[PDB]
């Protein structure tokens, strides 16, 4: 789990 | 198959110019003299808010969205400080001796002395800004250099599609120089000078990365969770 | 100045004529590998390589026209970069292997004998696979080395002291013309010349990254007091921290 | 500096 994952999908 | 390779050189410039992140502001408390924790706290807060725009700027870079989510994470994790620095250097172009971190936050060499080891990186950043000013770096050239940093800095730390886009930006950079009237000899000479500066931006990033790793170990200026993720990706 | 009047074909001749030899290692295949032994071999190798690099730098066009203090600065910041690109160059036709010497071929398993060095081995291997993928030529490799010598320390610098900084860019642009002349003879179109010129200089960003990562690794093993560094390597290492 | 001597070494 990475915050960078969420910011790239949203 | 992506759509970046099909775009025209002018369509490549327009897409990059339209994806430019905004110039953010720092916190508005007027305290021109800074301590070590005061200056790093402002830059950390600014850099954290700049990362959010950079992530959305990267998604609007032609060819980047056509990458795997993991490949997107890898490129941003290795190039994020390079992208911040080349943006800082670009904003400080018409401010010699000053570093325009924000329109309300200009720092000189003496400011960087309030944080140990950071005045050395200040000189490198100011030298790169004076180098951009000497070359008359155009905004169309700057957006190309930023996207090159994003796609190249982590392409060997893993690929064929990335080099296809990197060649497309090369064609785009040559297109701009040929439009400005530069001769063929002046084109690949200016292209070489621009790309050689990227080696120093990488150097400043590695030096800055160690500086942030020292600040983390000091544990005085609290880093954001997003900054700790981008920082931990360099070990 | 001599370097400004050199023809591109004469520029290649000067760089190729000045190439340092490929020194051998003191490696004994009967001796198994260890952390203190492997870094000891590479330290002895890189130390003897430095002597030839210093004399190689003198034979680079334009380098003699610089100040003695400027020559010290350029070598101090680029010495590990020049060692690494030569290492990557020698290992081009040995996939998965790093040819530190003709009698020293190391893969990823040997790199793990030293803590943290395996990550740098992968970057060097990827750079060699990149050189092999691009089919890099020796005429282009010697051009890239001399570029690293002049460029890696040109932005880390008397108002007239910047006039020599302007002379360094004159030689840098001269080497750029040489690369384009080489690619034109190889049957590459102007579009292919610009692309290959860009690809080559983009690799120099990774070479700088590997040097910075390798420079920190040498500083860590120095404070470890496990592998003694030579007196010259200590001088080159202290210049980066 | 050792780098000083070797660069300065003419003969
Ligand atoms: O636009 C920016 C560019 C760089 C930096 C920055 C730099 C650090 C490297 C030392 C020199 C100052 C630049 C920084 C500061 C704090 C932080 O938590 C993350 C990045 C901030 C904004
Ligand atoms: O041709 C060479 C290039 C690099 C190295 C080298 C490397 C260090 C960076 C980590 C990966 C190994 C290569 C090294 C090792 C020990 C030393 O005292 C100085 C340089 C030796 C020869």
């Amino acid at each position: 789990h990475k915050i960078l994952h969420r910011l790239l999908q949203d | 198959n992506s759509l970046a390779l099909s775009l025209t050189a002018d369509q490549m410039v327009s897409a990059l110019l339209d994806a430019e992140p905004p110039i953010l502001y720092s916190e508005y408390d007027p305290t021109r003299p800074f301590s070590e924790a005061s200056m790093m706290g402002l830059l950390t807060n600014l850099a954290d808010r700049e990362l959010v725009h950079m992530i959305n700027w990267a998604k609007r870079v032609p060819g980047f969205v056509d990458l795997t989510l993991h490949d997107q994470v890898h490129l941003l994790e290795c190039a994020w400080l390079e992208i911040l620095m080349i943006g800082l250097v670009w904003r400080s172009m018409e401010h010699p001796g000053k570093l325009l971190f924000a329109p309300n936050l200009l720092l000189d060499r003496n400011q960087g002395k309030c944080v140990e080891g950071m005045v050395e990186i200040f000189d490198m950043l100011l030298a790169t800004s004076s180098r951009f000013r000497m070359m008359n770096l155009q905004g169309e050239e700057f957006v190309c250099l930023k996207s090159i940093i994003l796609l190249n800095s982590g392409v060997y730390t893993f690929k064929d599609h990335i080099h296809r886009v990197l060649d497309k930006i090369t064609d785009t950079l040559i297109h701009l120089m040929a439009k400005a009237g530069l001769t063929l000899q002046q084109q690949h000479q200016r292209l070489a000078q621009l790309l050689l500066i990227l080696s120093h931006i990488r150097h400043m990033s590695n030096k800055g990365m160690e500086h942030l790793y020292s600040m983390k170990c000091k544990n005085v200026v609290p880093l954001s969770d997003l900054l700790l993720e981008m920082l931990d990706a360099h070990r």
